């Protein structure tokens, strides 16, 4: 019996993803057209943080791979962000065949810029968990002058695609050790089951002390209770978002808020009161109580953000098989951990608010 | 067995069903007297001592 | 097939008496709580022998956070040996179609997203006990969803009076009330907290505007027979109007290229319109029955597509 | 599988060639059928709904796209239970955004700009696939709209695919969208007093000292006459998990292109698949 999946093509720019040093079977995340990002940055932008930031650090990007919703392979931003992982021995590894495989003049510039890229989307507070998209994984690509012809597969089990070379057709899940955790083990979960695979954002809002981490956890746990999950693992980044992302916001100093009185005001029988047609009349509304709420500088929920998760498939065996190999990328040794019979199904993005 | 009409379009209800049927047995008897005295069963035997 | 559908096999032991074994026959259309998606499972995982705590056998309360932190899954056909289920998080089956059965006392009908809630009402909690295992499998209600978010509610707000009637209800005119019960202090307190963090989270710099709208309710009651019906007999805004004259404040900081009501709208959608989900666990489920009947009674099967 | 609207005769010359115009079109049936009539279609079935009013039944509906389309009968395939069996059914925009690829599409109601039959005596009306983050979006800008009826030039400028959008283009809407403004204000209004008498302290507190402290609290795990206050707690859970799903407009549709454009712009067809 032969499963049934589903293919897209698209011509893709060579700038940010490589689908000949990416060998045949690494994910892929897609953007949104960038005209949309420097007026959403000036829409969504929290009182007091730099709007003009986000329409400078994407203009010295353009203008570094010279010398269009395109697309973004894992591996090249895995290595973007790789100054905020725990496995810095390995961390250092993705990044040493990204900027030693990749055509182009000077491939170090641009992980130095497509960080300073992300910095500027968590401060200019246009989430990238808004922008990344998710898009399928490599099984075919066919080469030209500065663009690619891609074929991934957007919904289906991925060794089901053939690849299209009669001496190696298939193609396993691949992806570096850095950003692989996994729920099972860490928790102790070592029973048998069907495995949940998930993407994962993470930020830290500080003033120009921000960061960036892309994670793939694989986890027995729904998505209604991955939260939890969640919260344990990440917990440190939770409490620094929620005193240190309100910053510059100007606070009310000191309080001028009094308690709320309709406890106490519908209590006495001897409170002024009005009726349907006595309200909004200026005779009538002065006689009531005054109150004046002063919501401002409020640590509220979109500031306080520190993940946000989506569904990203599943493997429906019954002990699912995990492999970490050293697969050589060119020259570069590499930690790799190898997914054996991913079944893609993609879900909408959810913040950890 | 339970019959069986076919629908067409999608089909929302049914597999084919059985039924084991069990019920118990009542018992009764039923009882008729017949009488005989000595004066005739000396005519059915035979000879006397 | 293994995206399409799912079969699991809950085995069932050796020593079971006639008595028990016609029992689960008639459990054809149920709904069954998976702790795994495993494809070899027993009963003693199924029942409520495994429901329970650390030695605390948990109330209605506490039986609905140890439904969201399972797999619910539906028996298709019930063999001597096994009975066949499919969890409702991987796949329906090739056609997409699996039979339910109504254990409530109220009909469904054509669209609704069905939510399960556990026996809460009276002349309700039927547990088919099996003797020779020492088994009861405590079978949840499939309900709809405007009742489901009715109940969670009745039963959030009640813990909520214990911490210093309610529990009559009414659907299409036929009343019907649940059980009352005194409730175990522990899930209670995990209902509350995720209460007030999806209910603080929804306000917003910008909804001291939305507050300023209060007396414009108030005074439009008295004119619109559809707001005179919507606001309540019992409502707190009509009694905040009353009592109230709250005014904005006027400026905001950075108040030109930002808009205040679009952040309190978003921020309201994604945290207390979510709420829903967050007390109870998810309509996967909805009723599209196709040539039958329109309204499904009670004690009959519907059929079943999935419902994001 | 696929489904069977028959047009009943009386079809003048212009009517069969407006029912031509509409190939890859969003049709809501009642319930899955082969024999269908198609005033059961129609914007007669709906009774006229406002646009809280399509929102409840386009989800007690089911949706269908139409394939070719016959002189005699329309031959529909609906998305819930005919597409996971077949491969992929063709979808045409009426929507002034540019679907990309990989985006899931919700449906929503005509608010932006109707083939009526003439010689039936029926309108048709039909939704527009525009993608779902941007469904979160439109509609939440017109009910802030509506709320400042009872602006800002930014409000009706919507950016997706480097293509400008505006939504002013305002009368009638207004009035139609009443519905949705009456109920989103009022479940905010006693959304936000309910919390604010059980803690009454939430305003008082000092913003960046007192109240993060509180809120700590809050996200911590470790740490465990007379006002109809707890009936208006269940007057509210329903009333704002109401308008959770209503308002939630979940995806219907993912658009997966192979062996076309990245692109698909207003007027051109889209392939679609629901399922792995």
């Amino acid at each position: 019996g032969s499963p049934r999946h589903h293919l897209t093509r698209q011509v893709i720019l060579t700038d940010l993803c490589q689908p000949n040093a990416d060998r045949a079977g690494t994910l892929l995340l897609a953007l949104r057209h960038p005209a949309d990002l420097p007026h959403l940055a000036h829409q969504r932008a929290p009182p007091g943080r730099q709007t003009e930031r986000l329409g400078e650090a994407w203009g010295q990007l353009m203008e570094a791979t010279a010398l269009r919703a395109g697309l973004v392979s894992f591996n090249f931003l895995v290595a973007a962000c790789a100054a905020s992982y725990d496995a810095r021995d390995a961390a250092d590894a993705v990044r040493a065949h990204v900027t030693a495989n990749y055509r182009g003049t000077r491939v170090g510039a641009r992980l130095d810029r497509f960080s300073e890229c992300l910095r500027a989307m968590v401060h200019t507070h246009v989430f990238p968990h808004e922008v990344m998209r998710f898009f399928g994984g490599l099984v075919s690509w066919v080469t030209q002058d500065e663009l690619a012809s891609v074929t991934a597969v957007c919904a289906g089990p991925q060794e089901a695609a053939h690849t299209g070379h009669p001496g190696r057709p298939r193609s396993a899940v691949i992806l570096p050790a850095c950003a692989f955790v996994d729920l099972d083990a860490e928790l102790g979960l070592g029973g048998p089951g069907a495995a949940f695979l998930y993407l994962v954002f993470t930020y830290r809002q500080r003033r120009d002390q921000e960061l960036c981490c892309v994670y793939v956890i694989k986890s027995q746990l729904p998505p209604r209770g991955l939260e939890p999950a969640l919260e344990r693992l990440f917990g440190r980044l939770r409490i620094t978002n929620t005193i240190h992302g309100t910053e510059d916001m100007t606070p009310p100093a000191p309080n001028r808020n009094p308690d709320f009185p309709l406890a106490g005001l519908a209590a006495n029988p001897q409170t002024p009161r009005c009726s349907a047609g006595q309200v909004t009349n200026p005779q009538f509304a002065d006689r009531l109580y005054r109150w004046q709420p002063d919501l401002r500088g409020r640590p509220t929920a979109r500031t306080c953000t520190y993940a946000a998760f989506a569904e990203l498939g599943m493997m429906p065996e019954d002990s699912p098989r995990c492999l970490h190999r050293t697969e050589r990328f060119g020259a570069v040794s590499v930690p790799v951990v190898i997914l054996e019979g991913v079944v893609w199904r993609p879900g909408e993005w959810r913040a950890c608010a | 067995h339970q019959p069986l009409i076919a629908r067409d379009g999608p089909h929302p209800i049914e597999q084919p069903t059985h039924n084991y049927m069990t019920k118990i047995i009542d018992r009764r008897a039923l009882n008729a007297a017949f009488s005989l005295a000595t004066e005739a069963i000396a005519l059915l035997t035979g000879e006397a001592l | 097939m293994l995206a399409d559908g799912f079969e699991t096999d809950i085995a069932i032991p050796s020593g079971i008496s006639r008595p028990d074994a016609a029992a689960l026959q008639r459990c054809e259309g149920r709904v069954v709580f998976l702790p795994t998606i495993r494809r070899q499972l027993t009963l003693a995982d199924v029942a409520h022998e495994s429901f329970v705590s650390g030695g605390v056998s948990p109330d209605t309360l506490g039986l609905l956070l140890a439904y969201r932190r399972r797999f619910p899954a539906v028996i298709t056909r019930v063999l001597p040996t096994r009975i066949v289920a499919c969890p409702l998080d991987v796949g329906l089956t090739h056609a997409g179609t699996v039979n339910l059965r109504n254990t409530s006392p109220v009909d469904l009908c054509n669209g609704d997203p069905i939510s399960l809630v556990p026996p809460v009402f009276e002349g309700q909690a039927t547990d088919v006990r099996l003797d020779s295992l020492d088994l009861t499998l405590r079978f949840p209600v499939p309900l709809p969803s405007p009742l489901a978010r009715e109940i969670v509610a009745r039963l959030v707000a009640r813990g909520i009076r214990d911490l210093n009637d309610l529990n009559v209800l009414y659907y299409n005119g036929s009343r019907l009330s649940l059980l009352a019960d005194v409730q175990q202090l522990g899930p209670v307190n995990a209902e509350l907290r995720s209460l007030v963090l999806n209910m603080v989270y929804s306000i917003t710099e910008g909804t001291t505007i939305i507050l300023t709208l209060i007396p414009r309710l108030f005074a439009l009651s008295a004119q619109d027979g559809y707001v005179n019906a919507l606001l309540q007999m019992q409502s707190v805004t009509r009694e905040a109007a009353q009592l109230i004259h709250p005014e904005a404040p006027a400026l905001m900081q950075d108040g030109e290229r930002r808009l205040p009501l679009y952040e309190a709208l978003v921020a309201w959608l994604t945290h207390a319109g979510q709420l829903g989900d967050t007390l109870a666990l998810a309509p996967v489920v909805r009723v599209c029955t196709f040539d039958g009947a329109a309204v499904v009674r009670s004690g009959d099967m519907a059929p079943v597509i999935r419902y994001p």
